[PDB]
RNA sequence: GAGCCCCGCGGACGCUACGCCGCGACGAGUAGGAGGGCCGCUGCGGUGAGCCUUGAAGCCUAGGGCGCGGGCCCGGGUGGA
RNA sequence: CGUCGGGCCCGGGGGAGGCCACGCGCGCGUCCCCCGAAGAGGGGGACGGCGGAGCGAGCGCACGGGGUCGGCGGCGACGUC
């Protein structure tokens, strides 16, 4: 046997939008492709910033 | 201009065979050096013994500064101290073994768990079996079979170590990038003692198994892998 | 466009039929009959389709025309062809081959012809 | 076209090194720097037709199956059974006396001829001695004793491949629904070749056995196993 | 000091991207939590040029099978909307 | 004084075996030898990781990125498979 503390192995994150919006899972798939053929670390940042809920995308005012 | 692209392909396939073969011949210079070094402490070794001897005086060894680590103990209630120990010896699984560097805090932390693990000295042939028979690397976190030099090289070459055999020289011979190299390797995973030990409680001393070895390591090798 | 119509549809369909274990789509221009964006005969401004012939001989092959996208009475041009094995498939090769008509389902369409063409012969008993 | 010109001492080791293999082949002075058909045209055949036709081979296929399977990898290893490398038990050699173990001659003592091509044992015994003529048998099979008849000075006769062995099948030509049955070479005829073939080996070794007593006796008998003996304490 | 393929007209599958492929590690579990369910029942909006007196539901079955499982499909019979 | 010690076994000189994953030029260096008529200049050896300027191919054998045979035998309807 093995003394590994399994309660932490699956670590929680997006791994794609909860939502069903058509257009968002286009860019999704848009994204994706980028950032994997891509080495810009941008393209990641912004790949999983097209995951999270409208909570954690909060709005940018003008100013 | 079909010619000329063939032509740059072929320049590159050559140089890329020709720096192989380069690198093939230095691993293998630098094994036959390696080999030469191995037999040199050895036939010392037995000379200062000899010597000392012929001047009726005592030659003491030094003591080893590498050591094999083997758990012989299960999962099932488990101190904490020893449990936190042997994680941090990577000996996570029963017949788990691993190498470690020796000073006085290994030293002291290998008295903490004594039932738990059996230890020794291994020699030459030992490290060489086991290495070989079992040695599995931990790249990206994963343990990938050692069955490529330029496996090795991919991760370990930063230091200089490119070959199996640089691996074998910094583990017997202790030098500046043992750490690296240790830590690289997975835990050994290995069977089940063959023949049995004839006790699993008690220490080495008394007849056990648990504690230390000095030589008889090689020994539970052999019957190991 | 197309990847829209594809992720619209790819769930909901009239044509798509999910059964046990499987999935199809019988879309009168889907090669292979599955559910796929690749293979999908409706989606695509440029698509094929091999289907028998009306009367119980040769083989019919229908190409998407590029005009008439917005328009489903011409948007597809059907012409039958009703000669032996090899000469109609070296011509249904040639078509995608030649026109870069979707070079994808090339051979997919070539299979498609030659078994209907085998469905087509009779069964020796 | 030389030979290797170097020993083989243990299989994938030379008995030289690459220096060595330099300096023995040459490669010293001999240093080099550096340097069908698809279509016949068959004639015209007119008159008026003219331009001859370019007919091509290996036509394109009619029809393609609807599905298929992705080819194999490369295995690097495990050649055809023809050339495989055949082994000899190392307590079998020309002209020992063996026992049969599966066939219909169970227990039955014959001589044995050179080995055969596949692996195959080509053994025979006097047939008027034993009834078991010319035929193959496996190394495995058999159990091999220590007597051995030396059968130097004797002739095998070259067409005694194991295709001269190799099973006849006449079943089935032009018959596909089975309701009249082929009632006949039921009886595997022992065509004169084989006759004569085995009268002209046994010729030769007949009068050599006939030289040690009770051979004659030894091989009529059958091996078989009694209440007794337990054939690992035996010693064959 | 330009050879821009070709005697040929040729060339496996794939990529439901919510798909497919590769590698490694791991797999106990009450109370409890979560995910998936092409597990299941009833009714509604759509859809299958769905099925159905040449036999629906339902029930029976030493019949054949699938699914790890929830269960399901088909054979035979009875039955008659 | 001793070390089947080390110094890529520092080195050199010589004579009727083993080891080398040592073996294109030309030139440039580094070291060594000869005459050295300044112990100058030339004559030669050994080593080089040094220097503007393209490429072996052609067959096999395999302890070589996970098994194949280009091996074979027997039996078959009213009793068996
Ligand atoms: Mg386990
Ligand atoms: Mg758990
Ligand atoms: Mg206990
Ligand atoms: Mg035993
Ligand atoms: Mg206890
Ligand atoms: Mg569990
Ligand atoms: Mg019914
Ligand atoms: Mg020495
Ligand atoms: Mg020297």
């Amino acid at each position: 046997g093995v003394d590994i503390r399994h309660n932490k192995d699956r670590k929680v994150r997006r791994k794609e939008p909860k939502s069903q919006d058509i257009y968002l899972r286009l860019l999704v798939k848009l994204y994706r492709f980028l950032a994997r053929r891509t080495n810009s670390t941008f393209n990641q940042v912004v790949l999983k910033r097209l995951f999270m809920s409208r909570t954690n995308r909060p709005p940018l005012s003008l100013s | 201009n079909f010619a000329e692209l063939k032509i740059k392909r072929l320049r590159k396939k050559f140089a890329q065979k020709m720096l192989r073969k380069a690198r093939r011949k230095l691993i293998y210079e630098k094994a036959k050096h390696y080999h030469k070094e191995y037999r040199q402490m050895y036939r010392t070794e037995i000379r200062m013994a000899r010597m000392a001897r012929k001047a009726g005086n005592f030659y003491v060894p030094a003591e080893p500064k590498l050591a094999f680590v083997i758990r012989i103990r299960g999962i099932n209630g488990v101190s904490p101290k020893v449990r936190k120990v042997l994680q941090l010896l990577r000996l996570r699984q029963i017949f788990n073994g691993t190498f470690v560097k020796l000073n006085k805090a290994s030293i002291n932390m290998l008295r903490i768990v004594e039932p738990y693990i059996a230890w020794g000295y291994p020699n030459l042939k030992s490290v060489n079996e086991l290495i070989y028979k079992r040695g599995y690397g931990k790249i990206n976190k994963k343990r990938i079979a050692l069955t490529d030099n330029a496996l090795i090289a991919r991760s370990l070459g930063k230091y200089g170590i490119i070959c199996m055999e640089d691996l074998i020289h910094e583990i017997y011979t202790v030098g500046k990038r043992f750490k690296e190299a240790n830590n690289f390797l997975w835990p050994f995973k290995l069977s089940s003692p063959r023949g049995g030990m004839k006790k699993k409680t008690t220490h080495f001393v008394e007849g056990g198994d648990a504690g230390n070895r000095e030589d008889q390591i090689n020994r539970l090798i052999r019957r190991m892998n | 466009s197309a990847h829209l119509q594809w992720m619209v549809v790819r769930n909901c369909s009239s044509f798509l039929i999910k059964r046990n274990k499987q999935t199809y789509s019988t879309e009168p221009n889907n090669l292979k009959a599955r559910n796929s964006f690749r293979y999908n005969g409706l989606i695509h401004r440029k698509t094929v389709g091999v289907e028998p012939a009306a009367d119980g001989k040769g083989v019919v092959v229908v190409i998407k025309r590029r005009s008439g996208q917005r328009k489903p009475a011409t948007s597809y041009v059907r012409t039958t062809i009703n000669k032996n094995a090899r000469a109609t498939l070296s011509s249904i090769r040639h078509m995608i081959r030649k026109n870069k008509y979707r070079p994808d389902l090339r051979m997919a369409a070539i299979r498609r012809a030659s078994a209907i063409l085998r469905s087509q012969k009779p069964v020796m008993v | 076209p030389h030979c290797s010109r170097n020993p083989v001492l243990v299989r994938g080791i030379g008995r030289y090194s690459r220096s060595a293999m330099y300096s023995r082949k040459a490669m010293y002075k001999r240093k080099y720097s550096a340097a069908v058909l698809a279509t016949v045209t068959k004639p015209v055949g007119g008159d008026k037709n003219g331009g001859t036709r370019v007919v091509k081979l290996r036509k394109m296929p009619r029809y393609y199956p609807t599905e298929d399977v992705p080819r194999k990898l490369l295995s690097h290893g495990k050649k055809p059974f023809s050339q495989h490398v055949r082994k000899l038990r190392a307590s079998i050699t020309p002209g020992t006396i063996l026992i049969i173990l599966t066939g219909r001659h169970r227990g039955k003592r014959v001589v044995f001829l050179k080995q055969l091509a596949s692996g195959l044992l080509l053994v025979t015994g006097p047939l008027v001695l034993n009834r078991v003529p010319l035929r193959r048998t496996h190394q495995k099979f058999v159990i091999a004793t220590s007597t051995k008849i030396d059968i130097s000075n004797v002739k095998i006769p070259k067409h005694l491949t194991d295709a001269y062995f190799k099973k006849k099948k006449l079943r089935k030509p032009r018959h596909q629904e089975g309701e009249i049955f082929d009632t006949e070479k039921e009886k595997y005829e022992i065509t004169e070749q084989r006759k004569i073939d085995q009268k002209a080996v046994d010729s030769q070794i007949l009068p050599k056995i006939k030289a040690i007593p009770q051979l004659q006796g030894y091989l009529r008998s059958v091996f078989a196993l009694t209440n007794g003996i337990y054939p690992h304490k035996l010693v064959f």
